[PDB]
């Protein structure tokens, strides 16, 4: 009943080790979720700037 | 015609007028439905199945 117990548990682990590789390769096909495969392009100083040049607007003047 | 000439910096300030004319639109944000989708921070975190599934470990 051990080896049977470790069986299952091993069986299980193996189910699971496929299943993950599975969803990885998915995930590395379409580079679709946020975890893994995904290169995270921010327009972070982008907006910085159009808010920069935007308050600059007002400073023109004399 | 009885008209005053304006001051030095009369027309170089800026104008508030009652324009007839609509405004056209106000700049909508731009929908994107399917996002890349994140963990999100009220998803329940449970403990792993057999923890790491590494060889030899839990
Ligand atoms: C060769 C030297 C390097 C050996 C590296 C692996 C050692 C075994 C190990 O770490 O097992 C983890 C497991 C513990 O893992 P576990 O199965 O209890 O669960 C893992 C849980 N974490 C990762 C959180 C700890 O240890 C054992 O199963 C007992 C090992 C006893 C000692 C066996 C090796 C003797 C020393 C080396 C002699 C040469």
């Amino acid at each position: 009943e051990k080896s049977l117990h470790y069986l299952y548990e091993e069986n299980e682990k193996a189910q699971i080790r496929l299943l993950e590789d599975e969803v990885r390769r998915k995930m590395s096909e379409r580079n679709d979720y946020q975890a893994y495969y995904y290169r995270p392009s921010v327009a972070k100083y982008h907006r910085i700037s159009k808010e920069a040049a935007d308050e600059l607007e007002a400073l023109r003047g004399d | 015609f009885d008209w005053d000439r304006p001051s030095y910096g009369y027309f170089s300030r800026a104008k508030v007028i009652q324009s007839a004319r609509e405004a056209p639109k106000k700049e909508e944000k731009v929908s994107y439905p399917d996002a890349t989708p994140g963990l999100p921070e009220d998803y329940p975190k449970p403990p792993a199945k057999y923890g790491s599934r590494f060889h030899w470990l839990e």
